[PDB]
């Protein structure tokens, strides 16, 4: 994709006051998420579908399980996720001109609710680790067919460091969520 | 007494030992099994003539 | 493609004045609308004739009803009413080199035209999912077949998002339409 | 490709004195032709030769009935189009530096002529429609052999649309003719 | 390839002081050479190993035809054409520094004797014509072997332009060359 | 990956008051690890699965040794090095911005703890070189099988080359928390 | 490759004093070796190990005889000497803020060493030509086996003009060398 046009955006943006937190919560976000999905992320999951086996003879029955066992993929979620958590601190961009504490205040409280969503929603959708086999019974399947999986540890080490940023992320969320009290 | 069906072998050109499936290892079993006691039914009258006949 | 030229001229065209709601509406299409597209969207529609299956012998057949089941991608799709939709906002440049508000009033009957043209054919192209099978009775294939397609999930979220996406810039254009009354 | 070169140069030769027909030219040649091709329709014509497919057994047929359907794609005619068109407008920059309306005439017939040429070239090389079946007669296929194309829609809606942008120029280029007199 | 360092260096070399036939060679070649080849040449060139086919069963037998037949790719030719090419006018940024009209006559004989050359060179190489058939005789192939070409008209389009702009840039290089006298 | 977004970064960040020794050592990461990992690294660890082979006729087979000899790849783990190599020096800033040499004392430690941790993870990890073969005992393949690698010269090439960069750079670490003292 | 980066670095790093001979060679090393590795030699070694070939049914022996037969890939080496080459130009960038004649005599001899080194090792690594076939007695391939190679001839006329390149550097070298005294 285009990061250079969404950098760009956050260049103009990042002219709004904030405090020690919001500034360490932005580096944590412009470091350890942006430049990690931008660079590393996308090959990862290059081949995934190409690379995805099952043990069978039945045409179709690759597709349905691969459906079926990454209903979404994770890069593309995890760019969802930095484009909307960048949202409230691309909105300054609009309250600037219409200018020319409270949206402060606004920006806290959204910014804390979709990292704490992202995260929870991160937690149900996937999990913790990426096993390397699955056990498929959907149509045209016949009952129960066994599929292998593509890269399934540096997927997981993938998972774990993500999980990792957002929890920080969301702990100085909140930090600064009680420090405007 | 038997025909099992998977075989385990590791002789060159194969690497280290690989498996290998029999064809109908059940019927061969059981044709084993059969000749086998007809052989020695005929064993047994052999030796019955022989004690017969020999002192 | 090269979403930097569009960029750049958006950025000569937004110094038009506007409305709390055109901003918004600005606001809203660079976000969720051209963000998405030229980073997440392409990637997932990359492999869908490479990965469409039918339960034939027939050659030609993938052809014809691959061609029945997806006439026009959804990516193309969306990438044309995004350029479609900010033509009214870059016909600015022309004016204003011309003129070196009905201009305005013009603008914004024909945005909202464009967008709700937009939202009305792709609700009747594609629907609200796409399903995992596909039934197809055009030649060179005999009598019916079944095809497989490939990612219908990833696809069917991102119909939905389009579709709430593009219903709220259409309400905004609704509003704003009403607020110059 | 690297059509960041000719923006560049479309943008420095657009200092010339020009009229309102031919600002509405440049608006329509800039927005549904350069932006279009060089972002949507590159993707639709990339799998055109590898999707190909001919009913026969015969070592190279399929290249001799791609070679015989489709003598020059429909992208690079398009593309070589725009540079040309844009040609009489890009020699402004050598003619300034000589000084640093004879050749406005100049610029005004000879785009004219470009563009009613390349229209007609267009209505003579493919027509209206791309059909789904082809018929090859040609060595070293056997006889006649029969032929299935790949994204035969989605290249007939790319063909009207163009031909209906070419006309729309062409009626402005005519529109301009008639104005100078 | 990166153009965009070459674009930049030709950018900063054109400010020597040139003749009326310079700076329309300079726009011939900046026109009908760079942005052909850096748009549209390539895609010509990408799958003419993949699609090239002999009618044998010899392992080998297609890269020793395909490199007998193909010795050197054209755009490769084309490409390193307009670089050396360009050589003349990128040593005025070497000569600016030193002197910060001889020059300006070593610049005119060399790249006459270049456009020369290689204008020769090409016709030698290649010829007029690039056919779809190839008889070939190589080993490990087994005496005379047939082989199908792909795209073998829109690369002889593509020749026969190349052939004609590289003409025009010749006559133009005698007729500055004739001027100086 | 956008190298340019992390290279802005470092432009933006070098502006902090720095020794020899840490000049010598932002030379040395400039030079031997972001130019060649950005440019050389990518295309050896392109093929690495498509040309990965085991001999065996069993599905997933392939994936699981593949799994299993190459937990992470080689290019990934130095991009994510280089990435949180450089984090010291880029918290400065975000310490610019809160001031407008205690500092220069925890990124000089952290510097060392990371380049010291980095070196022994790529030591344990991988070891010093890459061997052509592979011996493989994980399910779903049967016993014990033999797997053979893609380009296991020009990696072992590249493990020497970055362990010793990796060295020169943890032993300039360690010439300047001695200066400091 | 991100080359801008490099060309970025040796726009700041060419602000140093310098002779005839030094900028002649800096000329030679900009346009005949980094304008044809970044544009030219990229595409020619894509596909050799997907277009290499063996006579045999052993697995695993397409890529033993490929690692055997090209340890290094010609443009890795290269792109490494590039880089290489150019560093004692870009120490220049450090000295610089140091000191804000020596130097200028180190870089002269360093460069001097640096450019016999790479030249000698290209000598012994590959030679004069590549030929059509190689012969291959690696585990585990039987005895001897037949291999092909894909563009031998396109890779021969690339070896022998970075050659003769690399000998024009190296007699500027030793001129600017034997200049100095």
């Amino acid at each position: 994709g285009e990061w250079t046009i969404l950098e760009r955006l956050l260049e103009a943006a990042v002219q709004q006051h904030s405090t020690m937190i919001g500034r360490i919560l932005l580096t944590v976000v412009v470091i350890f998420r942006i430049l990690i999905v931008a660079i590393v992320g996308e090959t990862v999951y290059d081949d995934e579908q190409t690379m995805f086996v099952c043990n069978t003879l039945q045409p179709g029955c690759n597709q349905a399980c691969y459906d079926r066992a990454f209903p979404i993929s994770h890069i593309r979620y995890w760019v969802f996720q930095i484009i909307m958590v960048c949202t409230p601190s691309l909105c300054f961009i609009t309250y600037s001109v219409h200018q020319s504490s409270r949206f402060y205040i606004i920006q806290v409280v959204f910014r804390n609710a979709l990292e704490i969503g992202f995260l929870v929603g991160q937690y149900f959708l996937y999990g913790f680790s990426v096993p390397g086999l699955y056990e498929c019974n959907r149509y045209p399947c016949i009952k129960e067919v066994e599929c292998y999986v593509s890269r399934p540890t540096e997927k997981t080490v993938f998972l774990v460091f993500m999980f990792a940023v957002s929890g920080i992320c969301v702990v100085l969320n909140l930090a600064e969520l009680n420090h405007l009290g | 007494f038997s025909v099992p069906g998977l075989y385990e072998c590791n002789r060159y050109p194969c690497i280290k030992e690989v498996e290998c499936y029999v064809s109908r290892p059940t019927e061969k079993t059981v044709f084993l099994v059969f000749m086998f006691a007809v052989s020695g039914i005929c064993v047994v009258l052999n030796l019955a003539e022989l004690n017969h006949l020999g002192w």
